[PDB]
């Protein structure tokens, strides 16, 4: 079902702040790289067909099913 | 319908220190802050004594780090 | 020293970690020194790849390494390295179930070169504990066999293994080992 | 320039306020080493601070950090 896009997504929390099934990790900020970097997590327990968070993201990194 | 854009963000003009992490990181380019200050810092690492991270502990904006240490079978004699 | 972060030089060209020096180069300049001092006994030798299929291979090429060095000292030797225990290093074959003896290759090698000197590391067929200094092979054994193991890291310096293992006679590979060592002392010509 | 007092009466010569101190660390762990003078000593079993005269320290914290039952207070007020 979910997927996202790790190529277009700049970890925006506008996708896991949502749904109670998307938890987005940032790991911590260091200017070793000096950008943000991080994960987002999908359980199943928690979704629906809502597909509301595919065009809440800004960029179009999230398709679901 | 269109967009969302739900409620208001500010940035507390008297807080700033003009780091620039939120503007080099935000994802829409929508920050626009300056530095106060322009010139250059050096460091010269072969004079660190090691277990001194006191810059690090004390920089405000956070621009210092210790470099990580490589793994091994990456190390690449440097 | 790899293994003092956990890995291990599965060959002779490979770099050691942070060093960016080779199983190759450090054996050739220890053979130039030792060599160049006359010390009386050459560099013994243990090699790499120790206990794998296939390795005769490996073990051709650590022998290569002497092609161009003659024992100058004023105590008689003929050598100029000794390979040791070569009935560990003489295996052949890609796997457990498909390994067969390497020791007509290494003991045609030897009885062409005259500067290498040899012993064979004849297994007698009982219970043993093993102990090298190396770490990875001990470290393999244990996963093989699931019995005790010990490691004795030195620091700037070696390593350590001592694992007990079963030479049981009910096993092809331990009866492979056991044959391996006759072969390399039967084909000897001198 | 501060001032570090050892309460000596709980000084167990841990010596980890000796190699912690990153103005004792310059001479031995630095490229061309700047200044070899050393703050502490551990002289009978307790740290002695050779630093009389307050010129050395930096207030860096790392010594009053290391300690393992704290006895480095660290005065950060002029002497
Ligand atoms: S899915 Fe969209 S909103 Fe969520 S972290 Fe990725 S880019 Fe940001
Ligand atoms: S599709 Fe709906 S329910 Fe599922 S994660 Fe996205 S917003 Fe949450
Ligand atoms: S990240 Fe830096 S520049 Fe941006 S608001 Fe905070 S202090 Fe100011
Ligand atoms: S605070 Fe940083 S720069 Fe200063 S001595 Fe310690 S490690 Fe070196
Ligand atoms: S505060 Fe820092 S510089 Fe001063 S004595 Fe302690 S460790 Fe050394
Ligand atoms: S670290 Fe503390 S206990 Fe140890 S020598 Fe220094 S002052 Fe004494
Ligand atoms: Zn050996």
């Amino acid at each position: 079902e979910f997927k996202v896009d790790d190529e277009k997504c700049t970890k925006c929390g506008i996708c896991g702040n949502l749904c109670e099934a998307i938890n987005v990790l940032h790991k911590p900020f260091s200017p070793e790289i000096g950008k943000v970097e991080g994960e987002v997590i999908w359980d199943e327990a928690y979704c629906d067909g809502c597909n509301v968070c595919a065009e809440a993201c800004p960029s179009e990194a999230i398709k679901v099913t | 319908v269109g967009q969302k854009k739900l409620g208001n963000v500010n940035i507390i003009d008297e807080d700033c220190c003009t780091c620039r992490w939120c503007a080099i990181n935000c994802p829409t380019e929508a920050i626009t802050v300056n530095k106060i200050f322009e010139g250059e810092i050096t460091f010269h690492a072969e004079k660190c004594p090691g277990g001194c991270s006191t810059c690090v502990d004390v920089c405000p904006a956070n621009a210092i780090y210790l470099p990580t240490p490589k793994p091994a079978k990456d190390m690449k004699g440097q | 020293e790899a293994w003092a972060w956990g890995e291990n030089c599965t060959t002779i060209n490979d770099p050691v970690p942070y060093f960016d020096i080779t199983p190759a180069e450090i054996v050739k300049g220890l053979i130039e020194t030792n060599e160049y001092l006359g010390l009386p006994h050459s560099v013994h030798i243990h090699g790499n790849n120790l206990g794998n299929p296939g390795n005769y291979k490996d073990t051709l090429d650590t022998l290569r390494l002497a092609e161009s060095y003659k024992a100058k000292n004023k105590f008689g030797r003929e050598q100029v390295l000794h390979n040791t225990h070569i009935q560990f290093h003489s295996y052949k074959g890609t796997s457990w179930a498909d390994f067969e003896s390497g020791a007509k290759e290494i003991m045609d090698y030897v009885n062409a070169n005259k500067n290498i000197t040899c012993d064979i590391g004849q297994v007698t067929l009982d219970e043993t504990t093993t102990m090298t200094a190396d770490g990875p092979f001990e470290y393999h054994l244990n996963q093989l066999n699931h019995i005790k193991w010990a490691n004795v890291d030195v620091e700037l310096e070696t390593g350590s293994g001592v694992v007990p293992y079963i030479y049981d006679k009910n096993i092809k590979v331990c009866g492979i080992q056991w044959a391996i060592g006759l072969e390399l002392a039967l084909y000897a010509k001198d | 320039a501060f001032a570090v007092h050892v309460n000596m009466e709980r000084c167990t010569g841990c010596n980890n306020c000796v190699v912690a101190c990153p103005v004792n660390a310059l001479e031995l762990n630095t490229v061309n080493p700047s200044s070899t003078d050393k703050i502490y000593k551990v002289i009978n079993g307790d740290a002695v601070i050779l630093d009389v005269k307050h010129e050395l320290c930096a207030g860096c914290g790392i010594c009053v950090d290391a300690c393992p039952y704290d006895v480095i207070q660290l005065s950060g007020q002029p002497p």
